[PDB]
RNA sequence: UGCCAGCCACCGCGGUCAUACGAUUAACCCAAAUUAAUAGAUCCACGGCGUAAAGAGUGUUUAAGAAAAAAAAUCACAAU
């Protein structure tokens, strides 16, 4: 009991438990189309201090902010990985369905990308079941819904009391999101990129779970 | 049960509150690790408004004088015989040859356009690249 | 008092807090200022403000 | 000290405003010819903005310039003069399919 | 260590500057019928319709030449706070990565 | 008793089963007073003016006020 509190506290005071530093650059994000938006018809308002700049009427996102919140990000995802709770993937993008899906089966965490049926997080036991646990966690890999809408789950999270990270584009409101991410939505090279880092973040976690519980068991 | 609503505040400010009558009896995680590396901004519910009057974006259009010359040289010749590649991480073109000939014929010291240009031109013509001269 | 733009000066308090009084010789008293300058600018500041105070004292 | 940053510099990539057909010409009563072009053949009728394709100013002269070659007599009002029908063709006008 | 924007200004994305009638290289990842998936790699991907030259020769991995017209393709319309963005960019098939 | 006899400051109650009427019964609240009627005290707007009561059919000036710097450029052409 007293270990296990111990366990707990451990990782909080090494704000590098993970070593998620490495995984990624400022040139990594370059090389991802991350830095491109919408244009700035399409421009969300509270878009402006993420962004850097119009370059002849095509908005750019600021990687250097971007780089800061995403450590941040990450940081988070893996924290509540190791802690042992569910993390929910959500995507309306039909492009990138199944690469999502392929990550959240493959970090043996959980996806939604699909209709997503209006009370799921605000009336659980009658969707779900008789009584059931809620994610602790959830990613928005868009904030959109295919009508251009703000996708539901940032409002029905935000209501739930739960964390949420995502990546915010050009015209997504930011608002009611924990940890955004400024960056690109919309190209396949980007979303491969933030699966894969979403992923490592994870297994990492986990595995980091697997060896101080070994330690845990072996000092005693 | 809890505060559902989303408006009033931070989920962190609903949360520690809510904790702190001693209505919710359990601490969540997220609370915890949220208390140890708080975000950037306190995600906080703000009003999408649109703007009126005088009042416009923040925006910084980008601009270098690199463009100043590629401006003339798409005037006079195009886009480059090389086409373009976004794929090449380190690629330059036609056009970013023409830039460095006038940038280092700009340090040479003349003031003049048509000189730059054209000297420029010949400085290309030498490295193999063909400038097909478009009316 | 809501409307007027200073509207503190209309209270009854700000009116005996102000401290001047006059003599017994002074009777009439000219104040003469300029609209427009930043050399004028504290006489606005005294009409718009302390006038009030003398005048009610 | 980054000399990397944005230049607050005015567009260099700014293209041409387009012009009206007649943009920096000027406009006549005394040709009947250029004022039949922005004419009818078979009515006699006036083009508005979205056949001629001409800016305010223009447009407004070359009307003002109509009726006044007509009522003047220098052009007639219920047709195109025949001379004129084999002219070039300016209008976006298809009457005939 | 790099500063962002000395990334940004020698990309070839820069060089580029207008996307007006330019001449692009792209790739195609995904096929349907008539219709070709084309990364050229700016940001969104362009659609183009398989010619009746050489029609079998374009396929999945294919390599081909765009002129490309429009970077993205959006427009604002009546009553509306923001546009309406296609997802698409503009560009013309010319010829298959001509080698 | 049965839109009858009546009752109420406002809403309203009585048309055959009325907790509103007349009379019981229980209760409630004032108390050597208690109710009714009439006057007071109190009570608008430091609010407002598209659709609710409220921006005069228009312009200028007199009186009477108010004030940092910018505050004369042209018809895209149909004042009188
Ligand atoms: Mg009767
Ligand atoms: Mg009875
Ligand atoms: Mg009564
Ligand atoms: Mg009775
Ligand atoms: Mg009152
Ligand atoms: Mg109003
Ligand atoms: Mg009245
Ligand atoms: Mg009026
Ligand atoms: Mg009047
Ligand atoms: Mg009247
Ligand atoms: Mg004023
Ligand atoms: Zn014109």
């Amino acid at each position: 009991n007293d270990l296990r509190d111990r366990i707990l506290s451990e990782p909080l005071k090494h704000a590098d438990f993970f070593n998620l530093k490495e995984l990624f650059s400022v040139r990594s994000l370059f090389d991802a189309r991350v830095h491109l938006g919408h244009k700035a018809g399409c421009r969300h308002r509270f878009m402006e201090p993420y962004l850097f700049g119009s370059r002849l009427g095509q908005d750019i996102i600021d990687l250097e902010q971007t780089a800061a919140h995403l450590q941040l990000a990450l940081n988070f995802t893996a924290h509540v990985a190791y802690r042992e709770g569910i993390i929910l993937f959500v995507s309306r993008h039909r492009q990138f369905a199944h690469l999502i899906e392929t990550t959240a089966r493959d970090c043996g965490e959980y996806a939604h990308t699909r209709y997503f049926k209006g009370g799921l997080l605000t009336n659980a036991p009658l969707l779900l079941g008789p009584g059931v646990r809620l994610p602790d966690l959830i990613i928005f890999l868009h904030t959109l819904n295919n009508v251009f809408e703000p996708h539901v789950a940032v409002r029905d999270a935000a209501k739930m009391n739960i964390p949420t990270v995502g990546i915010v584009d050009t015209n997504c409101n930011p608002a009611l999101i924990t940890y955004p991410v400024p960056g690109n939505d919309d190209s396949p090279p980007a979303v491969r990129l933030f699966c894969r880092l979403f992923q490592v973040a994870i297994s990492r976690a986990k595995e980091k779970r697997r060896q101080v519980e070994a330690l845990y068991r072996l000092q005693g | 049960a809890g505060s559902r609503l989303e408006t009033v505040g931070s989920i962190f400010s609903r949360t520690r509150d809510l904790i702190r009558a001693g209505v919710l009896k359990e601490k969540p995680l997220w609370l915890d690790i949220y208390n140890a590396f708080p975000p950037l901004r306190e995600p906080v519910f703000r009003r999408p408004r649109l703007r009126y009057g005088k009042a416009k974006a923040a925006v910084q259009d980008i601009f270098y004088h690199e463009d100043r010359i590629r401006a003339k040289f798409y005037s006079a010749y195009g886009s480059g015989p090389k086409a373009f590649d976004l794929f090449n991480p380190n690629f330059k073109s036609t056009c970013q040859r023409f830039v460095e000939k006038y940038i280092e014929l700009q340090r040479l010291g003349e003031t003049d356009e048509e000189k730059l240009f054209v000297e420029a031109g010949k400085a290309l013509l030498a490295e193999g690249v063909t400038l097909r001269r478009v009316g | 008092p809501m409307k007027g733009r200073f509207p503190i000066r209309r209270t009854l308090q700000y009116l005996g807090q102000g401290d001047v009084v006059f003599k017994d010789s002074v009777k009439v008293m000219t104040v003469n200022y300029n609209t427009h300058g930043e050399l004028g600018e504290g006489a606005r500041k005294f009409v718009f403000f302390n006038i009030p105070q003398i005048q009610y004292k | 000290s980054n000399e990397d940053l944005p230049v607050p510099m005015e567009n260099p990539y700014k293209e041409p405003l387009k012009k009206c057909i007649l943009c920096e010409k000027h406009v006549d009563y005394k040709n009947v010819q250029l004022l039949s072009q922005f004419i009818s053949p078979f009515t006699g009728c006036i083009y508005g903005r979205h056949i001629t394709g001409l800016c305010g100013k223009k447009q407004k002269e070359i009307t003002k310039a109509i009726k006044r070659a007509q009522i003047l007599g220098f052009m007639p009002v219920t047709y195109k003069d025949p001379a004129y029908l084999k002219d070039p063709k300016v209008c976006n006008i298809k009457y005939r399919e | 260590v790099e500063s962002f924007a000395s990334m940004l200004r020698h990309s070839p994305l820069t060089q580029m500057g207008p996307a007006k009638n330019k001449l692009v290289i792209g790739q195609i990842f995904h096929i349907v019928e008539d219709d070709l998936y084309i990364d050229f790699g700016g940001k969104f991907h362009c659609v183009c319709k398989r010619p009746e030259v050489d029609g079998e020769k374009y396929q999945k991995g294919t390599r081909v030449r765009l002129r490309l017209l429009d970077l993205e393709l959006t427009s604002r319309f009546l009553g509306a706070t923001t546009d309406t963005t296609i997802l698409e960019a503009d560009a013309v098939l010319l010829g298959l990565q001509e080698s």
